[PDB]
């Protein structure tokens, strides 16, 4: 049994982390007070859920998490929320004034004076691990803290924990739920200084989560609560293998091996289905072939793109529910004869498949409905580069006029780090095209 | 259409299917980046105060 | 706990500020004695942003009243809410400024500035974490213009990394006290260019034309103009005074509205504006057609003569947020020739559930528009029409100023016009 | 008030569409780099599809189906036909073709020689054509001509028995314009053209390519009888239909039109699961120009498919207006007797 330490940075990272650990508890049977009736080893044990929860002599199950925000308003929701008893105060770190959506401010100005503190709190969670696997980092692209402070924390974690792996859950900026104009800058700044420090990154485009809420859940104007309860469902499915008995994705190392053959291309696309409204009278339950066939629809991708005009490098299918291998293979055959799935000639055309028999848990009173089976597909497609193209294009439009650039230089950053960062994306985009197009 | 490495436990099972075969900055350097920008903030604020003194 | 420090200076500064505290104090359930009597916890959530909590559950505004004559401030202390302001926060002289920028900035004002900063420092020292400052004042007078900018220059010296925000009233010959108002305004504008992050331009002529033409006021008065500024000030500050994550911090707002350090002069707007057909409910489409209409803008500038660098909208009231987005996206998509295409998504919309007093719903417009150059063009034209003949210069040279400093203020603002011009293309 | 942008100044077709849109008073043109657009008339090469469908509140539409180059490229078309089971290698309406890469760079060189040596042995007609033009009956010259270049080429069977119009004894081809809207309905323009050759067909001299190539630019450049029989070497369906009835005692519908409507279906239906925008975040629609050949047995063969074709001068008005009815207005309705023929199919 090896431990996994989760790190939530910024508002988006913190709220999403609040919805995952809420979901983790309902899944593993943990109550708000940290008590777990099904755990027969009191204050000890090396079970599959112990990779995410430590135990106290009193029987409390404490998440292996650390929350970090440069302003206390968002983390204060955790200290008084439903699951306040789960964490102790050390795990929650808050500042006094934020980064004002300025990467330079979160990385340099404010980050420098708080970096040593975070590491020390993280070192305390590491001092409980008998064999720490790595870290799961949740943050946003647009926020000054989520972008600026994350890249700095990543640089430092590669120094204090060299051999340890580091995965990202990043939030792609979408104008429909953002009031910041400089989020392109931040996104492209953080992705540059973070690239060589992350082993595998799952981008969730708010635009995708937004339309999935409006279309499937019939929410006219979704709130962050709606978005986070869905995002944590995907996260739960991706982390399940680490928290349950199983043989696929049993530790963070298996994610890079099974999903990232080329290092810089460590952004797998995620697809999820089904997402059914809870307010529905009563839905006809989908089969294995129907939910699998849905994983190849742009409508339920975490990043809107067209995989048909890309080339897959790897592919995983995580099933949760009443599913058996006989049904999985059946659907795959039928899909290959219909769909357009072009692999790269230096990778096998295969699918690693995991199955967990416990169906997806739903938050009481949430928006999602209880389904008997559901799947999450992690596919490394060159089609995700479309996201980088859009983002890069917006960057070019502003930087051409140096718009807003003074706010970054005013916090000590050099104007050169802009182009240097943008040239790295230009290289990232070329690596995708060299691997996909003919 | 082959199914290899079938692993089964009580909570589930995982396997593989093959359709077709194929064909850092040290601690010293980060403290310098941080202290370098902090020096350009100090020089920009000094020039601001110098302007205000004039 | 993100506290703001309010400062009002001069005749215009204090009367407008006074009404401002009258307007928001009503929205937060604060009575003229400081006691709270609202009915919604949303009223107190962000109350410590503009108010200090004294003993007995009393809420004392975080405001500093400044003037070089006692007249105007005596009226505030005897006005409606005058009793609510901290007694020590009244800092005033007796000389007066004689509507002279030089007196407010170099001679009279200089003698009183140190003691006003003594009070600002006393308010900041109590703040758990200070966002920044906001100053209400006029630019055509002598105190709020001459001494006001002196305070900003000195505040930025003692707090160089805090946000400096101002509500500036621009003079107009149609609403003119003295003929030296262009001199005073041209001299302040250079200070605001250098030492302020955000400045809400408010042209008195626009306020006049709005009262005469739209509101149907036969003979408008300063009080009528101040009502609008109150409603407008109450509007732009909604982001900061209630639970809204859209434009929370002054620095965040500045970071999203100011693409360039010097172009930070905003055009504010308000809707509805109805004459006493006043009970009619106003639909979301109507709110948006007026909010962008020039006749609802208070800079007296035609936005269709320039381009929008950034735009912030705030909608207050129980309405369809889905319908808000739809109409906002409609305005952009039907007039995308007036929004610069080199700033993606330069139009942001915030929603607030608590409406202003006496309105089922309203909207507030905040626009960083290159058309604001039309304002600085009128001032620079009136300035030159006199400075070429050295007319009325003795009032200033007699206070220690040189014709050189006037020539520089001139050239410094003609440069500001040119700057707004290269970005309009 | 709908809005659109233009990114292809050289397009003679959509240039007219842009003129008709503004003549409606309900469409507004924007700069070619403004992303707040309802409709895009995109560039031919490297159209930025990845940036479409990401503007909130806007339903965006584009005039190029992403991935249609599979059908509008010489080597791509051949590869598509021989690999797609919907078309099979035994396809009867497409000339036997092979993809040949130059030796200075898969490749079907040896496969072509086998079928070539089989024809020279059986006394059959062994005349092939290379393109990406040379016509020769010797395998040595066709291959040697490709090596002298540096791009991919295609060698397919040359129809030695083409149908010849009389008087004249001249070759010709047929151009059919097909429009596909966002719902993937296949509309065929009721009006086609025949870009005819003004020179008599001669099968004993492939050196002079004036009587073998029916292109409008080659006939108007290397032909000495241009415009003799019909205006601009373009005979339309009415006249060509009357001719078929007078000489052969049959109609254009029965003899050729049925095969054309069948080819257009089998090609477009084949790639529908690959380019469809039925569940995409944006919508697509494209105009196509199919080039057919007809032999002396009244059998229709498919030559190539143009993804950015032009139109006959006489038919610019009627067709462009039709593109606005079924493709644009059906998505952005404004405030007949269709000039198309819907080719129903199973989606
Ligand atoms: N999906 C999702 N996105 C969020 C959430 N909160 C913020 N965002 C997105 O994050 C982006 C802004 O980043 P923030 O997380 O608010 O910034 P921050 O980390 O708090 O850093 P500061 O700039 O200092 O405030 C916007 O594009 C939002 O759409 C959330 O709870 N869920
Ligand atoms: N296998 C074949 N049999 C008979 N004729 C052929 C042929 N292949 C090509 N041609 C002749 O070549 C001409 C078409 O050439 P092709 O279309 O390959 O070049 P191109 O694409 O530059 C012209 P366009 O795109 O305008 O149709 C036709 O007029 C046809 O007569
Ligand atoms: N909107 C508004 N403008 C005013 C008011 N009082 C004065 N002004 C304007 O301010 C300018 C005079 O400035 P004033 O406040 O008298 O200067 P002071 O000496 O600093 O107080 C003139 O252009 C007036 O039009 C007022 O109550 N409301
Ligand atoms: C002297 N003077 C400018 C005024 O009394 C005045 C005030 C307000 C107004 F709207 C119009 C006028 Br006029
Ligand atoms: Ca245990
Ligand atoms: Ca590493
Ligand atoms: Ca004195
Ligand atoms: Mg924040
Ligand atoms: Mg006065
Ligand atoms: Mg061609």
């Amino acid at each position: 049994m090896r431990e996994c330490i989760s790190i939530h940075v910024g508002q988006a990272g913190v709220q999403i982390g609040n919805a995952c650990w809420e979901l983790y508890c309902l899944e593993h049977g943990i109550q708000p007070d940290g008590q777990m009736p099904s755990d027969k080893t009191i204050g000890g044990g090396d079970d599959s859920f112990n990779t995410f929860f430590s135990e106290t002599g009193a029987g409390k199950h404490v998440p292996r998490a650390v929350f970090v925000d440069l302003e206390p308003t968002v983390i204060d929701e955790v200290r008084t929320g439903t699951y306040r008893q789960l964490f102790h105060p050390e795990q929650l770190i808050t500042g006094k004034e934020d980064a004002a959506n300025n990467y330079a401010r979160g990385h340099y100005t404010i980050g420098k004076e708080i970096i040593d503190l975070v590491l020390d709190r993280i070192r305390k969670l590491a001092d409980q691990c008998t064999g720490l696997q790595g870290f799961l980092v949740f943050h946003s692209f647009g926020g000054g803290t989520g972008s600026g402070f994350t890249s700095l924390l990543m640089e430092r974690l590669s120094v204090d924990y060299g051999k340890k792996s580091k995965l990202e859950f990043s939030i792609y900026p979408a104008p429909q739920v953002s009031t910041a104009v400089v989020e392109p800058y931040n996104s492209i700044l953080t992705t540059h200084t973070t690239l060589e420090h992350s082993d595998c990154a799952f981008m969730v485009d708010n635009e995708a989560i937004y339309d999935i809420c409006r279309r499937n859940l019939d929410i006219e104007r979704p709130t962050y609560t709606n978005l986070n309860r869905l995002i944590s469902q995907i996260v739960s499915s991706i982390t399940a293998s680490l928290r349950f008995d199983g043989a696929l994705n049993v530790d963070l190392t298996e994610f890079q091996t099974n999903l990232v053959p080329y290092p810089r291309i460590h952004f797998p696309l995620a697809t999820y289905a089904p997402v059914i409204s809870a307010e529905k009278a009563y839905h006809e339950q989908l089969s294995v072939a129907e939910i699998t066939n849905a994983c190849f629809e742009p409508a339920n991708q975490m990043v809107k793109c067209d995989p048909r005009h890309g080339k897959y490098m790897a592919c995983c299918l995580l099933y949760r529910g009443d599913v058996v291998p006989k049904d999985v293979n059946a659907a795959i055959a039928t899909i290959k004869t219909k769909r357009s799935i072009q692999f790269v000639d230096w990778c096998p055309t295969g699918f690693k498949v995991g199955i967990n028999y416990q169906p997806p848990t739903v938050v009481p009173g949430g928006d999602l409905a209880k389904v008997q089976r559901a799947v999450c597909m992690l596919s490394n497609t060159t089609a995700i580069a479309e996201a980088w193209a859009r983002l890069d294009h917006k960057f070019d439009l502003m930087y051409a006029k140096r718009a807003f650039v003074h706010w970054y230089v005013g916090e000590g950053m050099e104007e050169g780090e802009f182009s240097e960062a943008r040239e790295d994306m230009a290289a990232l985009e070329k690596d995708y095209e060299e691997v996909g197009v003919d | 259409m082959e199914v290899i490495e079938l692993n089964k436990c009580t909570s589930g099972q995982s396997f593989e299917v093959i359709l077709k075969p194929p064909s850092d900055p040290s601690l010293e350097e980060i403290q310098k980046k941080l202290e370098a920008a902090e020096e350009r903030r100090k020089y920009q604020e000094a020039e601001l105060l110098k302007h205000l003194a004039e | 706990m993100r506290e703001i420090v309010h400062i009002q200076a001069g005749q215009c500064g204090n009367q407008i500020g006074a009404k401002f505290w009258e307007v928001i104090s009503d929205e937060h359930g604060i009575d003229p004695t400081g006691s709270y009597h609202g009915d919604s916890d949303l009223q107190l959530e962000r109350i410590n942003v503009y108010y200090n909590e004294a003993t007995g559950n009393k809420y004392v505004p975080r405001a500093i009243l400044v003037d070089l004559e006692p007249g105007t401030m005596d009226s505030v202390r005897s006005g409606p809410f005058g009793q609510i302001f901290r007694p020590d926060n009244f800092v005033f002289g007796q000389s007066g400024a004689g509507n002279n920028w030089a007196k407010g900035h170099y001679t009279e004002g200089a003698e009183l500035v140190d003691s006003v900063l003594d009070v600002v420092r006393k308010e900041s020292e109590s703040c758990d974490c200070l966002q920044g400052f906001q100053l209400t004042h006029s630019l055509g007078g002598g105190t709020g213009s001459g001494m006001g900018t002196l305070l900003i220059s000195k505040i930025r010296e003692e707090y160089p990394d805090r946000i400096m925000n101002t509500f500036s009233v621009m003079p107009s010959p149609k609403v003119s006290d003295t003929v030296v108002e262009p001199y005073n305004a041209t001299l302040s504008v250079h200070q605001l260019v250098e030492n302020t992050d955000e400045t809400y331009c408010i042209d008195n002529e626009a306020l006049y034309d709005i009262c005469f033409r739209t509101l149907k006021l036969t003979t408008p008065t300063y009080g009528d103009l101040n009502h609008l500024v109150s409603a407008t000030m109450s509007g732009v500050t909604t982001c900061l005074r209630f639970p809204g994550q859209l434009n929370a911090d002054l620095r965040k707002l500045a970071v999203n509205m100011v693409p360039f350090p010097r172009l930070h002069f905003f055009m504010p707007g308000f809707a509805p504006l109805t004459s006493r057909q006043q009970y009619r409910a106003l639909t979301v489409p109507e709110l948006t057609q007026q909010m962008f209409d020039s006749k609802n803008m208070m800079a007296a500038c035609d936005p269709r003569h320039g381009r929008y660098l950034t735009v912030a909208a705030i909608f207050r009231g129980r309405m369809s947020m889905k319908e808000v987005d739809e109409q906002m996206l409609n305005v952009q998509n039907k007039n995308s020739s007036y929004f610069v295409e080199w700033i993606p998504n330069n139009v942001k919309t915030a929603v607030c559930d608590i409406p202003p007093r006496g309105l089922k719903m309203s909207a507030t417009f905040i626009g960083n528009s290159t058309a604001i150059q039309e304002l600085f063009k009128r001032i620079s034209e009136q300035f030159t029409a006199m400075f070429r003949r050295k007319a009325f210069l003795h009032w200033y040279t007699g206070e220690g100023m040189d014709e050189m400093e006037f020539t520089e203020a001139e050239s410094n603002m003609n440069d500001l016009v040119s700057e707004y011009q290269q970005y309009q293309d | 008030m709908y809005t659109f942008v233009v990114r292809d100044e050289n397009s003679s077709v959509y240039a007219e569409v842009s003129r008709l849109l503004l003549a409606t008073g309900q469409w507004k043109r924007l700069r070619k780099d403004n992303p707040r657009f309802n409709l895009m008339l995109g560039e031919r090469n490297r159209l930025p599809f990845g940036r479409l469908g990401h503007e909130p509140g806007l339903v965006q539409l584009v005039n190029y189906y992403r991935g249609a180059d599979k059908l509008c490229r010489k080597a791509s078309l051949v590869k598509l036909i021989k690999t797609s089971p919907e078309l099979s290698e035994s396809c009867t309406w497409f000339p036997e073709s092979y993809v040949i890469y130059p030796t200075n760079l898969t490749d079907e060189r040896e496969v072509f020689l086998a079928a070539y040596n089989r024809r020279r042995e059986g006394r059959e007609g062994n005349v092939w054509i290379a393109k990406s033009i040379l016509i020769s009956s010797e395998a040595s010259e066709l291959l040697d001509f490709i090596d002298e270049q540096g791009q991919v080429h295609v060698i397919q069977k040359y129809l030695e028995k083409p149908l010849l119009l009389e008087p004249g004894h001249r070759k010709f081809d047929i151009r059919s314009w097909v429009l596909v809207d966002h719902l993937y309905n296949i509309y065929l323009y009721r009006e086609g053209v025949l870009r005819t050759s003004s020179e008599p067909y001669n099968s004993a001299n492939f050196q002079d390519k004036t009587c073998h190539l029916t292109n409008h630019c080659i006939q108007k450049e290397y032909s000495k009888n241009y415009g003799r029989y019909e205006e601009g070497n373009e005979m339309f369906f009415e006249e060509f239909n009357q001719y078929l009835m007078d000489a052969l005692n049959t109609t254009l519908e029965n003899s050729i039109l049925l095969q054309i409507k069948h080819i257009i279906r089998s090609c477009l239906m084949c790639i529908e699961p690959a380019i469809s925008t039925k569940h995409l975040h944006y919508q697509s629609f494209q105009l196509f120009g199919f080039d057919f050949m007809v032999d002396e047995e009244l059998k229709v063969w498919l030559i190539e498919v143009n993804g950015a074709p032009a139109c006959a001068q006489k038919l610019y008005a009627e067709l462009c207006q039709g593109i606005v009815d079924v493709a644009i207005s059906s998505v952005f309705p404004l405030a007949p007797t269709s000039i198309f023929i819907k080719l129903h199919h199973h989606h």
